[PDB]
């Protein structure tokens, strides 16, 4: 749409100041995709996830490679 | 063509008219200029000190380094906590470079970057004009939750961004007077624990000579007639008026002035949508308004007078 | 002319080949310290954006909607426009249907 | 807006140094022969009284030009475009002439 | 009417039968947060003094 | 003075949401259809538009 | 109390929040009768004002509370590789709503 | 030395008293001269003014 608008997948415009800010607005994520890193109060997965710092030592697989039930970071 | 590895460059001294002491004094500190050109508030400022970057010049976030007042001079290393920044009241600061920094601040008539609660314990003061600026046709203290989304140029947080660059030479000599030494009727240099010094002497003849101990200079009385200064000091220096020029000023190095000019998307207030009046020939317009808001009307023909 | 819009020119940004004709006066230092006393005119370029009145888009008759890098005036109405159309054969139908 | 940029000051005590001209925006070169300049260390070196110090002051666009600045643009003649919806039975015609 | 000395009237302070007139434009939430954008006229009361 | 307080809004996610009349002094009521509130914790309803 | 100003700020400082709101409000010097002062006089006329009473006990009307309604934290959901899980903190019962489907 | 104001205030900042003093007195910037200035240049006409 306009310059001042990020257009998505979805025919819908959005505004510049939502993109990259920590929300997916739009139905496909595409406002979120790319971007910059994001430095993780959040535990960090071994292969670079962000996950609440609740998920950590839940006894359920959250990270994809499964760091957050690992032995070595959560001792019993 | 453009460095940024601050190894090879240095701080240095400046002269500011308005010092702590209220007189214009030599510091480690002192602002060369001022850029205010920010629509959200934020100003750019040049200071004769560098951020972010300890004594070896390793960038190091949160230390600062600085030239030091004693005459066998070094450049020393403090915490950037010391570094407050103020034009009316406190400014919030926004970033850190070598030499420059990004601070936000109130209006006012001056301002002063200042080195709080440590052993230097300077501040420096210049004359700068800050004024509330705002974007677009209504007057705002703070912008609103929800307005038009209007584009605006605000100065960049990242340090990463360069809005031009500063031209870097090889200083100088300095010539310190504690390099002297007048005793009787004969006069004597003292160079610093084993750094070498060069003396240029001019007696009764112009004699110069690299020397590392105390000696003798020919037979004249006054200390005021030759100096000596420490030489081997590659490291490039701002073309600052309060220096005095190499033999050779060719442009040595360039590096980025940060926070670059911006545009971006920024709300604006929405003013009350006023009441309109009919009447045969005309109408009139209600126009309540809290802040200045600008109202702009012409007419569709020939003669558009424009109000 | 110093003090006036116009006190820096050059062809682009960029450009190496600037001219400038503000009132620079260097001053005899009187000081111990090193200093360059120099004296200068006021910025014309900040004096024209005090002083700029009202743009085009405020001022243009017939309501011309100024916009600008392609600069033009967009949906405007000041006259009338000669149209001559060719109106295809197929689209006339005869008079008996 | 310029920078008025002020060089680092060039002395040579018991000397003198005139200066050649240059091609910056507004260089203006000045020569000074009584000083006897001063930084934090003292006086600069060794002359007592004939010395000489070169001024100079030449002018730089400000670092944020590429934003606020202004061009000066000489316009001439103008063209007008007209986007056209033109129907004629039941069909329908956008054209730009 | 709005704006003007009188915006708001009742019979007693205390009365729960109160009439206003003050011009109230909702207008509509184009942000992110929750948000109730409303523009108003001025106080009658604080303009009359 | 007037004090022009603003209720909390209420919000309906894939539904109808029209508001009847009240008495109180200048009651303004204004019904919006493509809303998508974000409290502290994220989106507030699952209803896409 | 406070001086003149053109906005209000109340801040949390040197914590774990460290948090301030600031609200427009023109807050003007305020003074009694047919004379301006920065300060009240030692002596005076002793004329009648009125200013809020310091002790809390006194009150100047009411504010309504109401029962609070949904928060609906974005932490209580997971996204895997093609569903979605819903997990309260601790032992917590969390009311989930989901109309994808049905 | 003081910038410009419309009361002078003298307090005892911690300790046992705790206490300040506040008089009205219009506190103005003055400048020496014939020109205005916040503050004294590096390099001016060295006039003659009273402090
Ligand atoms: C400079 O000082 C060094 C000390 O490392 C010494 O070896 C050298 O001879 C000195 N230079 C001259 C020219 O004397
Ligand atoms: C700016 O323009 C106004 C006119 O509205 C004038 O009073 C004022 O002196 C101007 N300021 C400067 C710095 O020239
Ligand atoms: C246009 O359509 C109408 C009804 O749709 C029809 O009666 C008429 O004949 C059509 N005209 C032409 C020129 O095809
Ligand atoms: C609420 O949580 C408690 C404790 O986990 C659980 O026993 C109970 O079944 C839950 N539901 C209700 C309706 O109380
Ligand atoms: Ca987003
Ligand atoms: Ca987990």
């Amino acid at each position: 749409c306009e310059p001042s608008q990020f257009q998505c997948t979805n025919g819908r415009c959005i505004t510049l100041l939502w993109k990259c800010d920590g929300d997916e607005d739009c139905v496909d994520g595409s406002d979120e995709k790319n971007c910059v890193k994001k430095t993780c109060s959040d535990f960090v997965c071994n292969n670079g996830q962000c996950v609440p710092s609740r998920w950590k030592c839940d006894g359920d697989p959250d990270c994809e490679d499964g760091s957050d039930e690992s032995p070595e970071q959560c001792h019993m | 063509s453009i460095t940024d590895d601050f190894t090879l460059t240095s701080p240095y001294l400046g002269f500011c008219p308005y010092c702590r002491h209220s007189a214009p004094c030599f510091s480690p500190i002192k602002i060369e200029n001022v850029w205010d050109e920010s629509d959200d508030g934020s100003i750019r400022i040049q200071v004769s000190a560098q951020f972010g970057y300890n004594q070896a010049g390793t960038a190091d976030v949160t230390k600062f380094r600085y030239m030091s007042y004693d005459h066998d001079h070094d450049i020393k290393e403090d915490s950037m906590e010391k570094i407050a920044i103020s034009t009316s009241g406190p400014c919030r600061r926004l970033g850190h470079k070598g030499y420059f920094l990004l601070a936000q601040c109130p209006p006012g008539d001056s301002v002063t970057v200042s080195i709080t609660s440590g052993a230097s314990e300077n501040s420096c003061t210049v004359e700068k004009k800050i004024r509330r600026k705002f974007v677009g046709r209504e007057e705002y203290l703070f912008p609103p939750v929800q307005g038009k989304l209007v584009k605006c140029h605000v100065y960049d947080r990242l340090k990463e961004t360069s809005a031009g660059y500063i031209t870097m030479h090889r200083p100088g000599p300095h010539a310190y007077k504690s390099y002297l030494k007048e005793a009787s009727g004969e006069v004597y240099i003292k160079p610093p624990s084993g750094k070498n010094v060069t003396y240029e002497c001019k007696c009764g003849d112009y004699s110069t000579g690299i020397v590392s101990t105390q000696t003798k200079m020919n037979g004249c009385t006054k200390a005021r007639q030759c100096i000596a200064y420490k030489l081997d000091q590659t490291k490039w220096v701002f073309n600052s008026p309060d220096l005095i020029r190499h033999t050779d000023h060719s442009v040595q190095g360039k590096l980025h002035i940060p926070f670059r000019l911006t545009p971006t998307v920024c709300p604006v207030p929405l003013a009350h949508t006023p009441t309109v009046t009919k009447w045969f020939k005309g109408i009139t317009l209600h126009l309540t308004a809290t802040r200045p808001t600008l109202l702009t009307t012409r007419k569709l023909g020939l003669r558009a007078d424009a109000t | 002319k110093p003090g006036a819009f116009g006190d820096i020119q050059a062809s682009s940004l960029d450009a190496t080949d600037i001219v400038a004709r503000t009132d620079i006066r260097l001053l005899k230092p009187s000081v111990k310290n090193i200093h360059v006393p120099y004296t200068q005119a006021v910025s014309g370029y900040e004096m024209w954006k005090n002083n700029s009145g009202r743009p085009l888009q405020e001022t243009a008759p017939f309501g011309c909607k100024i916009e600008v890098e392609p600069l033009r005036a967009s949906n405007c109405a000041y006259g009338h426009i000669p149209i001559s159309i060719d109106i295809p054969d197929a689209a006339f139908v005869r008079s008996s249907e | 807006k310029f920078h008025t940029v002020i060089p680092s000051p060039q002395v040579k005590c018991c000397g003198s140094l005139e200066c050649k001209a240059s091609s910056k925006a507004d260089y203006t070169c000045r020569v000074f022969g009584g000083v006897y300049p001063f930084m934090w260390g003292g006086a600069q070196c060794f002359c007592d009284s004939e010395n000489t110090q070169l001024s100079e002051a030449y002018v730089e666009f400000a670092p944020d030009c590429t934003i606020d600045h202004a061009v000066a643009l000489k316009v001439h003649t103008a063209a007008l475009k007209v986007g056209l919806r033109i129907v004629y039975g039941n069909t329908t015609a956008h054209l730009d002439t």
